[PDB]
């Protein structure tokens, strides 16, 4: 069963490369068409010509991991392709692979930042039991994403979400196994165990990155907007409450707890700056944004809340897009 | 979806190996030889044993769609152990690996390594991730012996000599075909019924069903016993046809 | 690094906000006209208006009432910005110095909120207690209007309703109280809260919750008289006030939206009402004095007065004088006599304030072909649209204008027939007859000539739509308009349910004719993308104009522009370039694809710069070699462009939706094929003002001798608010040294309200603030010639002058004025 | 096949008049001061009464298509009874009634003539037979109010007296848009309905039927009592408004 099954053996010339659409974990993300079937495709370079140890680990770990992991909700793997392999000595060849992906039509973050789409509560509501159905999926594999970003959520136009990249991403163990990298999120969406030193951390990280995202759907703002740690640290506790050993019982553990102090001992005041946020949401939001990652909720959890429970996936629900009336915004309808 | 990775066994007479003039006997020696290579050199490195196998299965397919006398062994193990290390997230490297080579291999056998060891092997990693078509994840019966085991229940010592003689014939069935005869299952199953008749010992008794005379099927379904009867005469070649005997 | 400066050339004339009340002084009578970022205060007489003094602020006024304060000698003002600084202010002259004084400020911005859909709201306490402010769903700010509260603190009352259209501080209240109308899936109701400064909480409201009218749009307070309120709809006006209940629905405010509101009589008998149709009302509430000494109300009447400006905000003087305030329109002094004219209107206009208003489109053409350019702009929507010709005179600006009295949309010159094309839109609603009947005549209809489109291209193919009597319908026109007397010469009325929406006047190919190009689309209800749409080709040609070829294509022609004698267009997502054949038609060469929405192009060169819809702007190179595109350089930090021009081979410059104005630049570092794709944004700066068209070109007159003027380049642009700008890039050295200045400036001059120039002119939008960089703030640099002569010298101190390489002399005060001076004639 | 010559009463809001700035009470007196110019210029040529309702009916039908701005009434009016005597079979010289015309006149409203008052009714002639589609034949309330009360039988001089009040009625109604409104029957009906109430007399006592207490529905089907009550208000609105009492 070699069709399809057969991996880099294909040449990159069956693909016409577009541009590039962004910036990836490992590599900047292209577009490109298929000659033969006309399909648009994400690729993914591999760049093996650092001698070094050869074919980069950091891929070995994407292509190893994402071959496993099948979802509706998580980008498949498409195929892997060489460049052309023309000489009969394969000593010769020193030409790169290149990762295909499906291509989807938007990314959370294009949509956000440009500010056109507006999300109802029922839009989230779709967003957030996919985007849980799939992690949930994925840390029952004992997978961790590490780089929960609006860039690696993409959607296409019918309302279904997926995630991206994890090139980043590595297995966890509940045996200490082997120490990470410390820093590994996206700052704003860093979790307060990964601020204050947690190398050994656990599944928590990519819930706490997701509920960063819940309340920027709500408030059309990212939530902690901070540019270094301890300005972060910071921001989540004017929300949600400073790291104490009261709310937090081992966040003694963490080396920088003496070495980061927040300004004061905040209380936690997230109910009451999200009071606009349905009691079915917020009630979700409190759990995912809890200090204590022993505390916080796991994926299956959120899934078992009054917000995401009851969510049925055969409505899809795409999230708005206002058209044509956008054209000449600030007409019309004024006051 | 994933390729198929199995063939029969009369479809070893028509590897490329044997279709270049090379003999039955002579494939097989290189086999072993390929797989003892990678078992020595990654036990000298200190390497994890899902990470011997793994390169040792890497090594096995290799030589289904290429043949002896194109690619060196000696060369391709190496490569498929560089590889197994990346992939089992047990890594060593390329330079640590041909070191070690040098050590367990005389003037003759390094020789295929060429001027070049070090670029003769880093060369072949883009061949093999070519021809084992990318797919990278491989299982090995060690963790389905371990699986199986947990679950039966009886005198501990009994079942302990049970494992490790049964983990002893997973570790000599690398150097056959075996690897790519069967899926990891069943012969994780048939070392346990191997190693069951060798210890006299009742494997149904420690069962949830202590009656079921198939035992065996309570852990992997739709087995045959001549399946079974026919890996154990597989790794018994290997003893009687090799110095060392059977454990018993 | 890009390095640009920009000037404001004319300011912004749009009328967003005007009140009445005594501020300057207890005796005289105030109107304080509020425009994008300056404020205006005048006088009332019998005459007419007398200017006293016009400010500039750091940021967009978004709130801005008068109130007096207990213990005050005259009305103070509050005003509350775009981003959120708000500030009360009060009036001080010392015989000829005037000044104004910052008696509170402070920002209000929460950390946490989502910012509304009906846009901030600034309501005070009819006993001046407290602001009252909307900010975001679900939220009420109250500043109490303590004497020590010089910091303006502010707590938030948690509000359930999240949805609010509108709130006001009801009068005849013994405890603070507000009324507002918000939107449920229940529809829209109207509801009152109580505040207690005491307890920061609502509690219990006077009079209940009632269902209202679906599109109930303003409430108003009515004063202690009558008391209660009085919730303005889009078919009936309702009054509310505890059980008694009001509800006229006359048949006249049906047929446009009503959305300005204005008391008249203090003690609210008399009210002013105003459509998008430019229609005036008068509002009055029958009083019945009852036989216990209280005055409830009879009913409720409108009377239509005359036509008015289509007007943002109109507030009444005095002795039947209305100050007009208009944003799509010039702004009015009108009077309301108390007999009706020889046609049936109480309204007679006095003076006329001239608003170039949404500047949708414009052109530099030297019309007396000198060096000296000329500016004509597409200004107006509706019955206020118009052409706007503006001259730099021999300092201030010369302005002619053309009624259209319709539309219009885009403009373009074309030489060779010395007159315009002009693309436009009018209103006509659904008859008995079937058709369709304009409201007004207009240009197109009242053209020398006229023709419209017999094309058979979407036949009867698409689903014949339903119309139903009384709907509005958009008819789009081109105009060709003589470039001295500015008569519609011909109008040519485009297929129906066909909206024009890019205009070219150029050659192409090998054909010497000059034809005018229109890309089209066809608008159905449905809405959505258009997946239908036209190419015509026209050539005007001794008075007659022809339909010379014409090209189906499936999409919108956002925009279309000419080189290399070939026609570029963008078709919804695709951009695609057609070849002028022998045969008079268009046959397409090559196409690109990625993008969501082509709107904006620019050209240089082979070079192509695309505005799409978001994904900012991409360049695309025709490469005749193989002859197909291929993406050059893409920025990739996501914008929603509103605007793109080319500075030069490297440099682009764009506008967003954020009232923010960017420069990316190619990198060209490092040698990395994906560094060079990668084009950096090195250019951000807070304009204020929302972009619609950029343009090569200046005023000034221009003489070939070739000299160093510390300006390079000019780009003009025009603006929703009529403000037009000018932008021109710097060398490093007079970078380095107009921004050393902007700073010694603000240390200096003193802003209103005491708000930072560094955050006013840094790039914002809802997500991300980001500092300026790249952009010298001209409008600062050229108030150094304003300030006093001590403040010029505070800003040299220390301050080392360039001019002779030998030695970097100590700058005088004049050094600096000669190079200010210099940089105010280039606009 | 036949076209339709029914709006609904919500539908006048849309005319060309009234979408060109003109107020709803303007195009109605406009209305009944064309309607009674085709009614006194007819009535001085000694024009049949089918003959001026014709007239009067194009009138009504041609100002649902076109604008009184565009097109001036009496010019109108004055084409509308030039065709309906030639359709009615009581045709009338266009000389003579311009001469009509202008006695009853004021310099004012005959200036909307023009300078050849002939010429520009002539040339209307055209877009009227236009505007009405060609469909000349027109029925008219009067030979339905004498076809039904031929059917009522009882006191001479009180079914008299119901025709004439009736009938006077359908000469009033012409100046409203009811011909544009309802079928001729219905007006026919209402017309009756009326002067019944305002006489006291029980119509249904001099019918077939004398219990059938809905006397209309065995001459005219469909009509509930709600079309004959609007069309009842609108009638006396007519003398309301000019402060007139009922001929009685
Ligand atoms: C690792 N991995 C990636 C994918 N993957 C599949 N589909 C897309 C996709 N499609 C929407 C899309 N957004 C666009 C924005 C622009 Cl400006 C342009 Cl020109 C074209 C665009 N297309 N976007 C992206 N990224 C977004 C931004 O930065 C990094 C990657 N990753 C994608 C699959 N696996």
């Amino acid at each position: 069963g070699q069709t399809e099954s057969d991996w880099g053996k294909r040449c990159v010339d069956k693909f016409d490369i577009i541009g590039i659409i962004g910036e990836g974990t490992y590599g900047q993300v292209y577009k490109a068409k298929d000659k033969d079937t006309g399909e648009l495709v994400a690729l993914k370079k591999v760049r093996l010509d650092n001698e070094k140890e050869g074919f980069p680990i950091t891929a070995i770990r994407e292509i190893k991991i994402l071959r496993q992991l099948i979802h509706r909700s998580v980008v498949n793997m498409k195929e892997i392709v060489t460049d052309k392999q023309d000489a009969l000595d394969f000593k010769k060849d020193k030409g790169a692979f290149y990762l295909v992906f499906e291509y989807m039509d938007h990314d959370l973050m294009g949509l956000l930042e440009s500010g056109l789409v507006h999300f109802s509560e029922d839009h989230i509501k779709s967003f957030m039991k996919q985007l849980m159905e799939g992690l949930e999926y994925c840390h029952k594999k004992n997978f961790l994403h590490r780089d929960i970003k609006c860039s690696n959520i993409l959607l296409n136009n019918s309302g279904q979400i997926k995630l991206a990249d994890f090139g980043l991403a590595r297995l966890y163990n509940s045996e200490e196994s082997r120490p990470y990298t410390n820093k590994v999120i996206t700052l704003w969406y860093r979790p307060p165990e990964l601020l204050l030193g947690e190398e050994r951390y656990t599944p928590a990280i990519d819930v706490w990155s997701c509920g960063c995202i819940l309340g920027e759907l709500f408030t059309k703002k990212p939530i902690f907007q901070a540019n270094l740690e301890l300005a972060q640290l910071e921001l989540i506790s004017r929300l949600c409450g400073s790291p104490c050993p009261a709310v937090w019982p081992d966040v003694i553990k963490l080396p920088y707890f003496n070495t980061m102090k927040p300004k004061k001992q905040y209380r936690r005041r997230l109910r009451e700056e999200f009071s606009f946020i349905p009691s079915a949401a917020l009630d979700l939001l409190d759990h995912m944004l809890t200090l204590d990652p022993s505390k916080r909720c796991t994926a299956e959890q959120t899934l078992q809340s009054d917000f995401l429970k009851d969510v049925e996936l055969s409505k899809m629900a795409p999230p708005d897009l206002p058209h044509w009336q956008d054209c000449h915004e600030l007409w019309s309808k004024k006051r | 979806t994933k390729p198929c990775w199995y063939w029969d066994k009369k479809d070893l007479a028509h590897t490329p190996s044997q279709l270049e003039g090379l003999d039955p006997a002579t494939e097989a020696r290189y086999r072993r030889e390929g797989a003892r290579f990678i078992f020595d050199v990654g036990t000298r490195l200190g390497l994890h044993y899902d990470t011997l196998a793994t390169g040792i299965i890497y090594f096995h397919r290799f030589y289904m769609f290429h043949s002896f006398k194109q690619f060196p062994r000696y060369v391709t193990g190496a490569c498929c152990l560089f590889l197994a290390g990346k992939v089992e997230e047990t890594p060593k490297k390329c330079k640590d690996i041909i070191k070690t080579a040098r050590s367990l291999l005389n003037d003759v056998q390094f020789g295929q390594f060429g001027d070049d060891p070090k670029e003769e092997v880093m060369v072949l990693e883009r061949i093999l991730l070519q021809t084992i078509k990318f797919d990278l994840q491989v299982e090995h019966p060690y963790q389905f012996l371990l699986k199986y085991a947990k679950q039966l229940k009886g005198d501990k010592n009994k079942i302990q000599k049970l494992v490790q003689m049964a983990w002893t014939f997973v570790n000599d069935s690398l150097c056959t075909t075996l690897s790519l005869q069967w899926e990891p299952e069943i012969i994780a199953v048939a070392v346990m019924y191997l190693a069951g008749r060798l210890c006299k010992f009742e494997i149904q008794e420690w069962t949830s069903k202590p009656m079921y005379r198939r035992w065996w099927e309570q852990f992997v379904q739709d087995v045959p016993v001549d399946v079974l009867e026919d890996i154990c005469h597989q790794i018994l070649d290997l003893y009687s046809q090799g110095k060392q005997q059977m454990p018993h | 690094m890009s390095y640009n400066y920009v000037v404001t050339a004319q300011k912004p004339t749009a009328v967003n906000g005007c009140v009445t009340g005594h501020f300057t002084s207890a005796e005289d009578l105030n109107l304080l006209i509020a425009k994008n970022t300056r404020l205006e205060i005048y006088v009332v007489t019998a005459e007419g208006l007398r200017p006293v003094k016009e400010v500039g602020m750091y940021g967009k006024i978004a709130v801005m009432e008068l109130f007096r304060p207990k213990g005050e000698s005259k009305d103070l003002l509050f005003i509350l910005t775009a981003k959120y600084n708000a500030c009360i202010l009060e009036y001080k002259q010392s015989g000829e110095s005037i000044d104004i004084i910052t008696r509170a400020h402070g920002n209000v911005q929460d950390r946490i909120g989502r910012p509304s859909e009906t846009g901030i709201i600034g309501i005070i306490d009819p006993e001046c207690r407290m602001i009252g402010l909307r900010l975001y769903d679900g939220l009420f700010k109250v500043i109490p209007l303590d004497r020590d509260n010089k910091e303006l603190k502010a707590f938030n009352i948690r509000l359930e309703e999240l949805h609010v259209i509108d709130v006001k501080f009801l009068y005849g209240c013994q405890a603070p109280t507000i009324c507002f109308v918000y939107q449920d899936p229940q529809g829209r109701h109207v509801k009152t809260y109580e505040v207690s400064l005491r307890e920061k909480e609502f509690n219990k409201g006077p009079w209940k919750q009632e269902n209202v009218e679906a599109e109930a749009s303003m409430v108003i307070a009515v004063p202690e008289p009558f008391g209660g309120a009085i919730i303005i709809g889009q078919e009936s006006i309702t009054y509310h006030n505890g059980d008694k209940y009001l509800a006229i629905a006359p048949p006249i405010i049906k047929q446009s939206t009503i959305v300005c509101h204005n008391r008249v009589d203090p003690n609210g008998s008399r009210y002013l009402l105003g459509d998008m149709e430019g229609r005036l009302f008068m509002l009055l509430l029958e009083k019945e004095e009852q036989m216990d000494g209280t005055v409830t109300l009879k009913d409720l009447r409108v009377e239509l007065l005359g036509e008015t400006s289509i007007a943002e905000c109109l507030t009444y003087l005095d002795n039947g004088v209305v100050f007009v305030g208009s944003r799509l329109g010039d702004s009015q002094l009108v009077k309301l006599n108390v007999d009706s004219n020889e046609q049936g209107s109480y309204v007679v206009a006095m003076e006329t304030f001239t608003n170039l208003g949404p500047i949708v489109d414009m052109c530099v053409v030297d019309l007396e072909r000198q060096g000296q350019g000329q500016l004509v702009t597409c200004s107006g929507a509706f019955k206020e649209g118009s052409l706007r010709i503006i001259r730099n005179g021999i300092q201030k600006l010369h302005i002619r204008t053309v009624p259209l009295y319709e539309s219009p949309r885009k403009i373009c010159y074309q030489e060779v027939s010395q007159c315009f094309g002009v693309l436009s839109s009018r209103i006509e609603v659904q008859d008995t007859s079937g058709g369709t009947t304009a409201l007004r005549p207009s240009a197109s209809t009242q053209a020398l000539s006229s023709s419209v489109s017999s094309s058979k291209l979407f036949s009867s193919s698409t689903a014949p739509h339903e119309t139903s009597f009384g709907e509005e319908v958009e008819v789009h026109n081109l105009l060709i308009i003589d470039q001295h007397t500015f008569e519609v010469l011909h109008a040519h009325q485009f297929l129906q349910n066909e909206y024009a929406l890019s205009l070219v006047s150029c050659k192409l190919g090998k054909d010497p004719n000059t034809y005018f190009i229109v890309g089209t689309a066809m608008v159905y209800p449905e809405e959505a993308e258009p997946k239908q749409g036209r190419i015509v080709v026209f050539q005007y040609s001794d008075g007659k104009l022809q339909t010379v070829a014409e090209k189906e294509v499936k999409g919108a022609v956002y925009s279309m522009v000419e080189f290399n004698g070939k026609l570029l267009a963008s078709i919804n997502s695709t951009v695609r370039l057609y070849e002028w054949t022998t045969e008079k038609e268009l046959r397409t060469e090559c196409n690109h694809y990625n993008n969501i929405m082509a709107l904006y192009l620019k050209t240089k060169g082979d070079f192509i710069l695309v505005g799409d819809l978001m994904r900012s702007v991409l360049l695309l190179a025709y490469k005749p070699m193989e002859g197909n595109f291929e993406e050059i350089a893409r920025d990739f930090n996501p914008n929603w462009m509103s605007a793109v021009e080319i500075l030069d081979d490297d440099n682009f410059l764009g506008a967003e939706n954020a009232f923010n104005l960017f420069v990316c630049q190619k990198d060209s570092a490092a040698t990395t094929d994906e560094e060079r794709q990668h084009l950096q944004e090195v250019g951000l700066f807070h304009l204020g003002e929302f972009v619609n068209v950029f343009c090569h070109g200046s005023l000034v007159m221009q003489n070939l001798g070739e000299t160093s003027t510390p300006t390079q380049g000019s780009v003009l642009f025009g603006t929703v608010n009529g403000m037009i700008g000018l932008v021109t890039s710097l060398s490093e050295s007079w970078y380095n040294l107009l921004l050393d200045m902007q700073n010694r400036l603000n240390k200096v001059i003193k802003s209103v309200g005491k708000i930072e120039h560094s955050f006013w002119r840094s790039f914002h939008t809802e997500r991300k603030t980001e500092p300026a960089t790249g952009f010298i703030d001209g409008d600062l640099i050229e108030s150094f010639l304003d300030i006093s002569r001590p403040k010029m010298q505070e800003v040299v101190a220390n301050l080392q002058y360039d001019d002779g390489s030998g030695m970097k002399r100590e700058a005088t005060a004049d050094d600096l004025i000669k190079v200010v001076e210099e940089l105010t004639r280039i606009h």
